[PDB]
């Protein structure tokens, strides 16, 4: 599904997806969704 | 193993 407004999914160096959050400008390794 | 920090974005 679509992440949640403000939010977006990248690949780390490690590979890794992480979660980008826009809206408190932090990330984690957790999904959002 | 920390996630990339949001600066690294």
């Amino acid at each position: 599904g679509f992440l949640p407004k403000g939010w977006e999914v990248r690949h780390a160096p490690n590979g890794r997806p992480f979660f980008i959050d826009h809206n408190t400008k932090t990330t984690t390794w957790e999904d959002p969704r | 193993e920390a996630p990339p920090s949001y600066a690294e974005v």
